């Protein structure tokens, strides 16, 4: 119980014989809790804005609300994890220690799955042209349920299997009591999702360009393609440029051995950068659209 | 010359003396006569049925003579005949041209009358051996779009068109039996009488005129409005009638004497009336509006007494059933609602 | 000349309408409110209706 | 659940199924309103080797895979204000203007040179409250007569502010820019221009390109990716 946790931390070396007083006295903690409070604020304004207007009820807006809810849950998960990080080498049972990380993983996977669902829906809608645009609730419900179930399963898998409590040689250093196979599986899932999103957006842009430029040869006196390219490059640049550090850190963790690399004790900055990226989704997803910003100006 | 100037000067003196006679007989107002009576309490009405199935805007609706069946007309080209108390449908007649603005239920529940912008009228038959619907007549001969058409009997119909005319037709003959003319704008709506035999109509020339159904000439004229008249309704007693407009000033007139009695209006409304209906007592004057709700107003006190805000788009049709246990509202959001 | 015929039939309409009788608005409103009060006993629209006598109730 | 109630429910189910089946085939047909003045050549365009099928005279035709539907509302002499809200979901509004009528006096009313009232009509129909996201596709009528007349007739009578040459190209461009400068809604709706050609294929292809561009823009706005 307690002995297993302290033994694992001593083997990793993160115990540090903490003798600090109960007071937080950490500037990083306060700046990060203010940052996540700001994230929660932006998310809650987005949720109220999309809830109030009756016009905003299309499935696109349902997916946007799903993403906003996932980000809202992620911010609360981050602040809860941060407020409990002080007493991590003592006063804790393994059950709560696993629960914190499971909630963290669920919160950080739900947003990625929501982005994947949004990209899939946009590609499906843009693939075929219809005079009046609609959508069947079956596909919406299927996606909005499957994403949550798969995220919950991925988060809750370590609580029983791949718990590393027996083996003393396969436990990671950034997160003790964790088998590295789970980290490898998670990073493979992440890179697969990234590839799928990039391919889908590239296909959407290529389809729009090919259908527009070649078919139409009217008189002269193409801004749609430029605007589409700008939006695509903005979203992709943000997503990769602010999810890369955690990817690199996880690969470095699975690569290094115990007592071999003295860099991994800096994961807080990469984690807060990833949470900041997850938080700054609504800015991108409401600034580009004319109607959403007009409604926000009205509100 | 002398003929023209003498004629319109004589018309001037006739108009002046008519106005003088109108003013002389007016001594008080309905508010003064009924200044001592209890105001109607706050009216609470809740939707009981949410009839759905239309895929376009709703432009008309007419209750049957039994309080069991309805009729609608969407731009999709359908004339669904609903059945209350169950929400189920009984007929789904498809129209020829999907431009319809009128509806009519026969008083005996046998035929249905339709007509829109295509300058013709259709009479569908319901009670047939085949158990289907077939067009029995295709009455045509008008020049402008038909604005309204209400059944007068099982073999007599009356219509009003956009070429400043009305026509009393005759089914099974296909001939315009009687023609009424005189308007300078276009007749937008008309209403019958409890015992028929007379009918009032209103056009866009800021006027409202009454017509007899035998000799075929206007009896009197009721001016006063400053805008268009796109809605009208007849009092159950048969001696008064209401009148809507596009500037949110409902009017109540009198057949016995051409007088201005009520001036239903407010300060928070800048929209226009779309439909007006009475009740058996003639007290709760319902009305429709462009601001996405229907405001029921008391007739005697001329004040608001309830709001039926439950729609999304402009309300276009409104109706009170015969005996009276509920009202029906239909807007452009393809939804019919039954308030009670 | 259509204008002369228009004017002559308009003035004929005016003079034939001028022969109609007129009524006092006060007593007309009196009969109006009397009818409104008389035919209001049942009035299931403004008078509250019992649930058992409400067909539009599930 | 009695027998008559079950029969009524089955009848309602059949009616609803048939109605829903019929309501889907009508959601894949592009609707194009048509407008124009009296002698604006509306008869020749609907006779221009494409139309197959009083008041509204609806015409059906098919090109490639699209099924168009054209409503020629020209038989109405009543007020256009009381029935224009019916045409609210139309995809486009074809407009025809006669180029060879820059000098002839309008019938039954002196002056306006058969073009000034056309510009007032275009302004009235373009800056409306219902048509805020509808294209204003514009066909310019007979040009052979226009080019043969402008070679020997003055143009300043209709536009007494034009100091340019009397050539075809400059006059046509000036007319196009004058008609295209009345679009107040410069950000929502766009106006296309085309000079009428004898070949039916040219006009049909231009209409197809305009409507497919409108469809692309509508889809982009619907996805939120615009
Ligand atoms: C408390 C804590 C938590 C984490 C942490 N939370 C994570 C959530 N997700 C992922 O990977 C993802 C993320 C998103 C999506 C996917 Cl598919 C996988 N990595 C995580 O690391 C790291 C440290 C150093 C912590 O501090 C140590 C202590 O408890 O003292």
């Amino acid at each position: 119980n307690y002995d297993i946790i302290v033994r694992h931390y001593n083997y990793t070396g993160k115990l540090n014989i903490s003798a600090d007083k109960e007071n937080s006295i950490k500037l990083t903690s306060v700046v990060f809790i203010l940052i996540c409070c700001f994230i929660i604020l932006e998310n809650i304004f987005v949720l109220l804005t999309i809830w109030k207007t009756k016009k905003f009820h299309r499935p696109m807006y349902y997916f946007i609300g799903n993403l906003a809810l996932s980000d809202l849950l992620a911010g609360v998960a981050y602040t809860a994890n941060l407020l409990l990080s002080g007493a991590t080498t003592y006063k804790l049972t393994p059950a709560q220690w696993f629960l914190r990380e499971g909630s963290m993983f669920v919160a950080l996977s739900a947003s990625v799955f929501s982005l994947l669902a949004i990209a899939i829906e946009r590609y499906i809608t843009m693939l075929k042209m219809k005079l009046h645009n609609g959508s069947n609730n079956f596909r919406l419900f299927l996606l909005i349920s499957a994403c949550w179930v798969i995220s919950l399963i991925l988060g809750g898998l370590p609580i029983m299997g791949w718990n590393c409590i027996s083996a003393l040689s396969s436990c990671s250093t950034v997160l003790p009591l964790y088998h590295k196979h789970y980290i490898l599986f998670c990073t493979t899932v992440f890179t697969l999702l990234l590839l799928s999103i990039v391919i889908l957006y590239c296909r959407i842009y290529s389809l729009v360009r090919t259908r527009s430029r070649r078919l139409t040869f009217r008189k002269n006196i193409s801004e749609k393609s430029l605007a589409l390219l700008k939006t695509v490059i903005i979203v992709l640049s943000v997503f990769i440029a602010c999810w890369a550090p955690l990817f690199i850190l996880l690969l470095l963790d699975v690569g290094c051995k115990v007592k071999t690399c003295d860099i991994l004790f800096r994961a807080e900055y990469f984690l807060v950068l990833a949470v900041l990226n997850s938080g700054t989704n609504p800015i991108i997803y409401t600034l580009t659209n004319k109607e959403m910003r007009r409604a926000f100006i009205r509100i | 010359g002398s003929e023209l100037d003498q004629l319109r000067q004589e018309a001037e003196q006739l108009k002046n003396q008519i106005r003088d006679a109108r003013k002389a007989c007016a001594d008080a107002t309905l508010s003064q006569i009924t200044n001592n009576i209890d105001p109607v309490g706050r009216i609470q009405m809740r939707t009981r049925r949410t009839l759905r199935g239309h895929l376009a805007k709703i432009y008309a609706m007419h209750w049957g003579t039994d309080s069991r069946l309805l009729v609608s007309a969407s731009q999709d080209g359908k004339l669904i005949i609903w059945d209350s108390y169950t929400t189920n449908k009984v007929h789904a007649i498809p129209l020829r041209s999907s431009w319809v603005m009128t509806c009519a239920y026969a008083p005996s529940g046998n035929y249905v009358a339709c007509g829109g912008l295509d300058n013709i009228c259709s009479i569908y038959n319901l009670k047939t051996r085949e158990g289907n619907v077939r067009v029995s007549r295709e009455l045509a001969g008008h020049t402008g779009y038909l604005s309204c058409c209400r059944f007068l009997d099982d073999n007599q119909i009356v219509t009003s068109s956009g070429d400043t005319t009305c026509a009393l037709w005759d089914i099974e003959t296909g001939q315009q039996t009687t023609t009424f003319t005189g308007h300078t704008g276009d007749v937008m709506s008309l209403s019958l009488a409890p015992d028929t035999r007379l009918f009032v109509s209103g056009a866009c020339d800021a006027s409202a005129k009454l017509w007899d159904v035998r000799e075929g000439m206007c009896r009197q004229t009721f001016t006063g409005h400053e805008s268009d008249i796109n809605a009208i309704c007849f009092f159950p007693n048969g001696n008064a009638f209401a009148t809507g407009s596009d500037d949110a000033t409902c009017r109540l007139f009198d057949l016995r004497a051409d007088q201005e009695l009520m001036t239903y209006s407010h300060d928070n409304i800048i929209c226009g009336i779309t439909s007006v209906s009475f009740s058996k007592s003639g007290r709760l004057l319902l009305a429709g509006y462009d601001d996405f709700n229907c405001n029921v107003w008391d007739a005697l006190k001329a004040d608001r007494a309830g709001v039926l805000a439950g729609h999304d788009n402009r309300v276009s049709c409104l109706g009170v059933t015969d005996d009276g246990m509920a009202v029906a509202t239909g807007s452009w959001d393809s939804f019919l609602k039954i308030w009670n | 000349t259509a204008s002369i015929a228009q004017a002559r039939k308009l003035v004929e309409q005016l003079k034939m309408e001028a022969n109609i009788d007129r009524i006092k608005v006060s007593k007309a409103a009196a009969d109006l409110m009397a009818y409104c009060e008389a035919h209001a006993k049942e009035d299931p629209l403004l008078t509250p209706v019992p649930a058992s006598e409400n067909p539009f109730r599930e | 659940l009695s027998a008559e109630d079950k029969a009524a429910v089955e009848r309602s189910k059949m009616i609803d199924r048939n109605l829903r089946e019929d309501g889907e085939k009508a959601a894949r047909e592009v609707k194009l309103l048509l407008l124009g003045a009296g002698e604006s050549g509306k008869s020749t365009i609907v006779k221009q080797m494409k139309i197959i099928h009083t008041g509204i005279v609806e015409t059906h035709f098919t090109f490639k895979d699209l099924h168009f539907k054209m409503f020629d509302v020209g038989g109405q002499r009543s007020e256009r204000k009381k029935w224009i809200h019916c045409f609210e979901g139309v995809t486009a509004i074809i407009f025809c203007v006669a180029l060879s009528d820059y000098d002839l006096v309008l019938a039954e009313d002196e002056e306006m040179n058969r073009m000034h009232e056309s510009m007032k009509l275009f302004d009235s129909i373009c800056n409306n409250k219902w048509f805020t996201d509808t294209s204003i596709i514009l066909f310019l009528n007979k040009k052979d007569l226009f080019e043969e007349k402008i070679k020997k007739s003055p143009l300043t009578i209709c536009y007494p502010e034009y100091a340019g040459s009397n050539t075809y190209e400059e006059a046509a461009a000036y007319i196009q820019c004058q008609f295209e400068d009345l679009n107040k809604r410069k950000d929502t709706k766009e106006i296309y221009t085309h000079f009428t050609c004898a070949t039916d294929t040219k006009n049909v292809q231009f209409v197809f390109d305009a409507v497919t561009d409108v469809i692309i823009k509508n889809n982009l706005k619907d996805c939120g990716l615009f």
